């Protein structure tokens, strides 16, 4: 987790949407 | 001038709608009209 890592709400303010997953991490 | 609620903001002729809260950018003193990645008017200096 800690290794693989990457505004967001700003491009949200253009029509963007990032739906959340149905299987959150803990469950996975 | 009204703040912290949605108005069809019309500043210096330029317009749009949104909720205007505060500001921190501190335009290089001469600078007037703010912009962001899409430039999308990310600030304005109320010039009243
Ligand atoms: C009645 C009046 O003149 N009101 C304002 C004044 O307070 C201000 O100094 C000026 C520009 O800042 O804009 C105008």
């Amino acid at each position: 987790f800690n290794k693989v890592t990457l505004l967001i709400c700003a491009q949200k303010f253009n029509g963007l949407t990032v739906l959340p997953p149905l299987l959150t991490d803990e469950m996975i | 001038l009204v703040k912290n609620k949605c108005v069809n903001f019309n500043f210096n002729g330029l317009t749009g709608t949104g909720v205007l809260t505060e500001s921190n950018k501190k335009f290089l003193p001469f600078q007037q009209f703010g912009r962001d990645i899409a430039d999308t008017t990310d600030a304005v200096r109320d010039p009243q």
